[PDB]
Formats: structure tokens, C-alpha cells, sequence
RNA sequence: ACUUCUCCUGCACCUUAUGAGAAACCAAAGUCUUUGGGUUCUGGGGGGAGUAUGGUCGCAAGGCUGAAACUUAAAGGAAUU
RNA sequence: AAUUCUAGCAUCCUUCUGGACUUUUACUUUGAGAAAAUUAGAGUGUUUCAAGCAGGCUUGUCGCCUUGAAUACUCAGCAUGGAAUAAUAAGA
């Protein structure tokens, strides 16, 4: 199970065997925990976001990233966005025992750990509103050398669904002139 | 407006807002940590590995490509210091002092400023003692601190 | 050197809201002085403010109307007890009518019309009118 | 062991178990060490192993000497308000206190609960119960904790 | 009349390190080239020591106050 | 070395204020009845008096701490004629 | 629908059938217990009033109002709900 992970599972296998495949080799030792079909207001296409076990996400799979999103988005229509699975800690913490808590676990860590991973770029500046009406809008500075891809301007709608699907936030992201 | 003195100087590293920089920067977290402790080896303080390694070398940081700080790569390794470098550097300025006092009683105004110095070694080893970075009970002594240096 | 953050910054506002200034920014920014501009906010004392995510304290650049006539700070942070939130307000602000005496509490930051309803006093942070 | 001019011996225990030892449970939410049950001291004072009620209050604090023999003295701390200027004041008030010789290294400068009972001595009306170890840098009695 | 959030280019360049909205060094980089050697070093701006080559130590640049000398001709290239 | 321009750090200076002050004047004496950033020391009409006595430091000269009885309706500040 | 309080679901304990764990207090909230007189104060024409704790209905008689004399107030100490603020602890 589920249907979406079946479906995202048979294309990887498909990677694997494409006559030459640049990348087939090196996925083997990548493997993939979860989905979640997450649409965008008024989407194109639904896009896929896929979460990755974190000891492969590290040395094993962010070695090149941004090919392996091209391949997926052109194979399976769509767009989709390859992220980290970072356990979190809740504040009772000490029950059950543990008694560090390190911050890398805590919750801003990991919702800034969801923006790195997201845009994949990185980041220029980061920025946060707080509108009259009481409603934080948050904003994220790409960088503007590097436009490269279309696609971006395009997936830069996205990422305000993906950032508030996971974290229930408004983020609105964009180039700095 | 310093400490001490009156002079109000603002003058600071100021670091990038980047981390884990740069895009054009490679090698490794591995031969980082080789040459840091090669260098400490050698007999070279914390603060003039960092030195070494910006100006000859590549790593603008070491916090950047690694993830530890250089003190904490030392002690991990354990070749670090037996007391910390900002209560060594004061120290050895107060043996150096206490060389010119005892030579010329008359000088007025080494006699002050070898209060100050010794002044901020007890109240900077105060520190050391809470976060046990000192041994328990350590104390200076005008008597016992030249050998101690070196 | 630099005790009180919010008290830093609330001179800084009066004094370029008194020169007359469309926005002005403070430092060294905190979770206190947001959520103290939150409760202005609310009442319609000042308009949007953004928080720059700089790799420090972060600054907090306010755009303002010419509305607030003062806001201050009560240091120290006296404990007051739901009977005397209306004998500091009387001593304090300008009128029973109008103005805002803010307050920490157990639920959250907020003003003293909220602390009354909810029950429930705490420590004095500051007012404003 | 007998130090003693008097033959020191354990009232709980009778003259027909002489490899049997008397231990108390003491209640009122306090385990009883294991160094009581396990070891061969006797004392007269001790909550654990002799003939004294701990009943009414209960007092934590940080102990200032271990100078005097099975004894200590528990530096209390609190604040004073003074209602005209509307602010506190540090006070302090030093209890004497009796402690029995399970409790193994009792160093200066480490915390101490400790229940009342029947006056011990002129000073001495507490008794200790349970105690915590700790670090304290310079003087002990510079070191301001409310608890 | 005045815009904090969105300052201009050629006065915040002007300023002081830290008095900037985001602070950031007005250092740099460089990737030197010496005469003799077709080797490459990279080398920061600022260079408080006197730097050394490759191999068989000729001499890239001295310390001064603020940016350091480099040696004669040789060129240069930020990163 | 000099010219032009920007940055901090110094001693200042000029101009001006719907900022302050009793006024003289003041980028601090501003942001204080729209009164609370942190903290040390000092003062409570004018004399008697920095005197007496006691203490303590000093080789001395004197220093630091420091009263009372009685006395008096004004002393004092800044500007105006 | 505003204003309170509260359960869920975004990966949220359990040993049992209400308490044990969540570093520890201060703080705030509600609650206990704390003599009356005095003080504020409910009721009541002591002729008014200071007061006082009495009275008021009614040819009915085991008189009635299953008569009133309320209530608040009284740092430290004991207990408790709680998400901020501030100390404090630490650093399988």
C-alpha cells in the first residue's frame, strides 16, 4: 500500500532500465518511505510530494536531486518535491524518558529543514508579514541568478500548497527583482 | 564601551547569511578534520588554525563545511589544550609585566595596568571553574605562573 | 549594557512616531515584542509590520499610523491580582473610556479587557493609548 | 562498631537476636536507603533505624557545614515582601539539623529534604530525610536557591 | 518617502558591515595566478600572513592594514 | 604627498527645534503629570559648623566620620529697569 | 453568530479501574481553615437620629409569618487548574 506509493514504487524501477540510465546505478540505494497527493488552488497538476528516510536523503540521495525531479516530473506528467522525514520531538518529551531533546529535533528545525528541502536553488533571504487582519504571511527570497528552468516559475505556485499542506502555513515565495 | 578602558570601538568579523558554504568550494568534511589535527600537532591554538586555514587554503569556515566547531574537533581528537587559549594569552602577559615591574619598581603606570590584567584573570577563571573547563580548585598564583605557561 | 528589549523599542517607536515617520524599524526583535504588537494590532494602533529572518536577533520593520500618542513599558513586572487591574488603569491611563493597559498571563499575552473576561491576572508589561 | 564507653546497641533488636537488624519504614512518601538496611551502625536519632517519629512539616534546603558529629546546618533561603514599596527581600534563617551516617559523603553545598521531629538536642529539631548531590563554585552561602 | 523594507542598491553599499538590513563580509575570495607556476591558489582578500606557493615557496601576497599586496604582475580571479 | 567620495572611532564647532528649562542656556540639561531601561553616591530654609565631643588614619601639618543647645524671616538662583 | 470552556484529527505517555510520570518554585486562579466586638453592609419608621437587633400581621386561645438577626473582611502556612513571564535544574 497505498495506490500513490505503488505508482511512485513502479516508476523507480522504470529509471533503473532506460538503455543507458545515468542515474540507475546510483538509486539501488535508494529507497522511499511515503507520499502525499498534495493539489495546488486551481493546480495544473496535482504534484506529488515524496518523503525520504533520512540516512538515504543524506550522502545516498541529495547527491544530485535535481535530475532525479526532472525524470519524475516528464515520466509521471505532474511536478513532485523530494523531502527529508524528520521524526520531530513533542514537548512532553521527558516522559518516557530522554532527557537532551537536541534542537536539531524540535520543531522550527524541522519546518526550516521542510524550506531547504522544498525549493531545493536555496535561499537568498527569508522573511515573515504579520497582515491587520492577523495572519502570518510568510516569504522566501529565492535566489535570481540561476533562474534556469521555466518549470520554476511555473512550480513556484506549488510550494505555497506543499509548505502549507505540511505545516498549515501561508508562504508565498518569488524572485527579488 | 570595552571593559577597562574607555574607548568605545566598534570594530567585528561580520559572517555571511549563506551556511554551508560555498558553491564553489568542494574537498571534504574528512581532510578538513586531518589537517586540524595536524596543525594542532604541530603546537598551533585554536584560533591560529582558522588563521592557517582561510588565508592559505580553501574554508572561508570550518563550521561551514563541518559540522563541529574547531575546539570541539580537538577535544573529540584530545589533542587540546590544557587550559584555554583567552586565560593562557592573559597569563603569559602577566608573566611578561611582572619581568618589566620587578626591573623598574618606579614605572607607575605598568604597576596599573598589571591590576587590570590580574584583576580579569580571576574573575575570567570564576567562568572556567562554573563550566569545568578548569580543574576544581585552580587557582593563580603570581608565585607558580611563569612555569605554567611555558 | 541592554536589559530590556520591548523597553528599547517602544522609545525608539514613540519618539519616531512623535517626528511623524510613515514606518521605522527596531532591533534587536523578540517573540514578546510580536506578540505586544499583536495586541496593538488588533485595537487598529498600528498597520502590517514585516520581521526580517537575518541570522541574528532579526529586525522588525513597522509601517504606522498617526495614532498611538504614547506606548511605555511598567518595569518592574509587578503582579496584579483582577481586583487591581482597575486601580493601576485608573492611575495609569489617560481615561476609563479609551487606552490599554497589557499584560502577561497564563493564557498568553494581552490586554486587561481580555484578562478581565478570562478571569485570570498576571504580571504588567506595558500600556498604550 | 563500638567507639563508645557505653556498649552502643540497637533498641528494636532484643538480646535473643544476637544477625538480626532493625530498619523502620517511614512513610509520608520517603524510600528507605539501602545503607540502613545493609549496614551495622546503630545511631538513636536515625528517622530509619531507631526510635524517632518524623511528623508535621518537611524542609528542603542547601547545607551550609557537615563540621559537627552526625549533624549538619541547612541555610533556608526566601524572599520577604514589604508591602509599602511593593518588592521583595532576600532573607535567610539557618536550621540545625541532625543526619545519620547512611548517608555516605555528604558534601557542603549539597541540597537536603528534611522532616520535623521531638527536640534532639537544644538546636536540633529536624531530622533529615533524603539528599541530593550537587556542585557549588566558591562560597555556599553566596548561592541564592528558593525551591 | 522613505522605504525601510526595500532599500536601494547603491546607498546600503555605501554603509557599514553591520549597519546593513541583512549583514553580510564586503570580502572576498581569489583564485591567484603566480608567474613562474601554472599552479592556482585560492586566497582570501584580507590575508593577515604571507602566503606561500604550491611548491618551492615563491610569494603570493604580504599583509598590510585592509586588502592585502599581491607580488608584481599577477592576475587575479574572484570567486 | 595632494584632490574627490563613503565608512566607522575621537576632541570639538556652527545652525535650528510643536524637545526641555525659572531663565541664563542646552544634540544633552531631549525622548518626565502622555510621570517606570539598569545601577552607585549625595541633598531637604539660613546660621551655629565642617565647630564640640568620641572614634579611626597621620611623624606632624591635618584627613575621613560628625552632633547639639541657642539663633533667625528670609538666605540663595536667572534675567529686567 | 460574538465571549467563555472543552474534545478530536495532522502521527500525542502509560502501571491500572480516580494517580503515577511532565525538572523545581515564584506568579495567578479557585478552594479549605481562620473568634466575636469594631469596620463596610442586607433587612427593620428606636417619633427622627446616634443607635439597637429587634419586630410585623391579628377578637384568636396547641396564634401565625414552617420569623428574622444575611454576607464580606481576617504577609507566612496547607491545597489546586494554567499554554505566558522570570528564576532554577540539565548539557537512554
Amino acid at each position: 500500500p497505498t495506490e500513490i506509493e505503488n505508482e511512485v514504487a513502479k516508476c523507480l524501477f522504470d529509471i533503473e532500465t532506460s538503455s543507458q540510465s545515468d542515474l540507475k546505478g546510483d538509486v539501488r540505494h535508494l529507497v522511499i518511505s511515503s507520499v502525499k497527493e498534495v493539489e495546488v488552488p486551481q493546480g495544473r497538476k496535482k504534484a506529488f510530494v515524496v518523503f525520504v528516510p533520512h540516512a538515504v536523503y543524506q550522502k545516498t540521495v541529495k547527491k544530485i536531486q535535481g535530475r532525479l525531479v526532472q525524470e519524475l516530473e516528464k515520466k509521471l506528467k505532474k511536478h513532485v518535491v523530494l523531502v527529508a522525514q524528520r521524526t520531530m520531538l513533542p514537548l512532553d518529551f521527558k516522559r518516557k524518558g530522554l532527557k537532551v531533546r537536541p534542537r536539531s529535533r524540535t520543531l522550527t528545525a524541522v519546518q526550516d529543514g521542510m524550506l531547504e528541502d522544498i525549493v531545493s536553488t536555496e535561499i537568498v533571504g527569508k522573511r515573515m508579514r504579520v497582515r491587520v487582519d492577523n495572519t502570518k504571511m510568510l516569504k522566501v527570497f529565492l535566489d535570481p541568478r540561476d533562474k534556469q528552468k521555466d518549470n520554476i516559475e511555473d512550480k513556484l505556485e506549488t510550494f505555497a500548497a506543499v509548505y502549507k499542506k505540511l505545516t498549515n502555513k501561508d508562504a508565498v515565495f518569488s524572485f527579488p527583482q | 564601551g570595552r571593559m577597562y578602558g574607555p574607548g568605545k570601538g566598534m570594530s567585528a568579523s561580520a559572517l555571511p547569511w549563506r551556511r554551508k558554504p560555498p558553491t564553489w568550494l568542494k574537498i571534504k568534511p574528512s581532510d578538513v578534520e586531518e589537517h586540524i589535527a595536524k596543525l594542532a600537532k604541530k603546537g598551533q591554538t585554536p584560533s591560529q588554525i582558522g588563521v592557517t586555514l582561510r588565508d592559505s587554503f580553501g574554508v572561508p569556515q570550518v563550521k561551514s563545511v563541518t559540522g563541529n566547531k574547531i575546539l570541539r574537533i580537538l577535544k573529540l581528537q584530545g589533542l587540546a589544550p590544557e587550559l584555554p587559549e583567552d586565560l593562557y594569552y592573559l597569563i603569559k602577559k602577566a608573566v611578561s609585566v611582572r619581568k618589566h615591574l620587578e626591573r623598574n619598581r618606579k614605572d607607575k603606570d605598568a604597576k596599573f595596568r598589571l591590576i587590570l590584567v590580574e584583576s580579569r584573570i580571576h574573575r575570567l577563571a570564576r567562568y572556567y571553574k562554573r563550566t569545568k573547563q578548569l580543574p576544581a580548585t585552580w587557582k593563580y598564583q603570581s608565585a607558580t605562573a611563569s612555569a605554567l605557561v611555558a | 549594557v541592554r536589559m530590556n528589549v520591548l523597553a528599547d523599542c517602544l522609545k525608539t517607536l514613540v519618539n519616531a512616531e512623535k517626528r511623524g515617520r510613515r514606518q521605522v524599524l527596531i532591533r534587536p526583535s523578540s517573540k514578546v515584542i510580536i506578540k505586544f504588537l499583536q495586541c496593538m494590532q488588533r485595537r487598529g494602533y498600528i498597520g502590517d509590520f514585516e520581521i526580517v529572518d537575518d541570522h541574528r536577533a532579526g529586525k522588525i520593520v513597522i509601517e504606522l499610523l498617526g495614532r498611538i500618542n504614547k506606548c511605555g513599558v511598567i518595569s518592574p513586572r509587578f503582579d496584579i491580582q483582577v481586583d487591581k487591574i482597575e486601580q493601576f488603569c485608573s492611575n495609569l491611563l489617560p481615561s476609563r473610556q479609551f487606552g490599554h493597559l497589557v499584560l502577561t498571563t497564563a493564557y498568553g499575552i494581552m490586554d486587561h479587557e481580555e484578562a478581565r473576561r478570562k478571569h485570570t491576572g498576571g504580571k504588567i508589561l506595558g500600556y498604550f493609548f | 562498631v563500638q567507639t563508645e564507653r557505653a556498649f552502643q546497641k540497637q533498641d528494636g533488636v532484643s538480646s535473643l537476636g544476637r544477625t538480626q537488624r532493625y530498619w523502620k519504614d517511614v512513610g509520608l512518601g520517603f524510600q528507605t536507603p539501602r545503607l540502613a538496611k545493609e549496614s551495622k551502625y546503630v545511631d538513636k536519632k536515625c528517622p530509619f533505624t531507631g526510635n524517632v517519629s518524623i511528623r508535621g512539616r518537611v524542609i528542603k534546603g542547601m547545607v551550609i557545614s557537615t563540621k559537627m558529629k552526625r549533624a549538619v546546618v541547612i541555610r533556608r533561603n526566601y524572599l520577604h515582601f514589604v508591602p509599602k514599596y511593593s518588592r521583595f527581600e532576600k532573607r535567610h534563617k539557618n536550621v540545625t539539623c541532625h543526619l545519620s551516617p547512611c548517608f555516605e559523603q555528604v558534601k557542603e553545598g549539597d541540597i537536603v529534604t528534611a522532616g520535623q521531629c521531638r527536640p534532639l538536642s537544644k538546636t536540633i529539631r529536624f531530622n533529615v530525610l533524603k539528599v541530593e548531590k550537587n556542585q557549588v563554585f566558591g562560597n555556599v552561602r553566596k548561592q541564592f536557591r528558593l525551591f | 518617502e522613505i522605504d525601510l523594507l526595500h532599500p536601494d542598491p547603491k546607498v546600503e553599499a555605501s554603509k557599514h558591515k553591520l549597519k546593513r538590513l541583512i549583514p553580510n563580509p564586503n570580502s572576498f575570495f581569489m583564485d591567484v595566478k603566480c608567474p613562474g607556476c601554472l599552479q592556482i591558489t585560492t586566497v582570501f582578500s584580507h590575508a593577515q600572513t604571507v602566503v606561500l606557493c604550491g611548491s618551492c615557496n615563491i610569494m603570493l601576497c604580504q599583509p598590510t592594514g585592509g586588502k592585502c599586496k599581491l607580488t608584481e604582475g599577477c592576475s587575479f580571479r574572484k570567486k
